[PDB]
């Protein structure tokens, strides 16, 4: 009673994965040098002591 | 709906203190899902009552 055929089976794994991503970036850079006689306009102290 | 290995452990076990028989014993056939069971004629019932 015991020895008989068995069934069969067919198993099916599935992985999936999806990404997406987005980045922006906005920048500035600006600098002024002036010199009038005795008056001086710069972006640092030894800005103004280069112009001279 | 239920392992074999696992309602082996269950109804016989560790020590004739914890079993549920007398003189009789279980046997697992694991290719078919199936116990063997050699007890009296009435201890087969009340069991097979449970396990059903």
């Amino acid at each position: 009673s015991l020895d008989i055929p068995v069934k069969q089976v067919q198993i099916e794994a599935r992985i999936v994965t999806v990404k997406e991503g987005n980045l922006e970036e906005l920048g500035v850079r600006w600098g002024v040098m002036s010199t009038n006689g005795s008056h001086s306009v710069g972006g640092s102290i030894e800005s103004n002591l280069w112009q001279k | 709906f239920a392992k074999a290995s696992d309602i082996a452990a269950m109804i016989g076990g560790e020590g004739n203190v914890n079993m549920l028989s007398e003189r009789g014993s279980i046997s697992i056939d694991e290719r078919t899902n199936s116990l063997l069971i050699r007890e009296l004629p009435d201890n087969i019932a009340v069991i097979r009552e449970i396990i059903e």
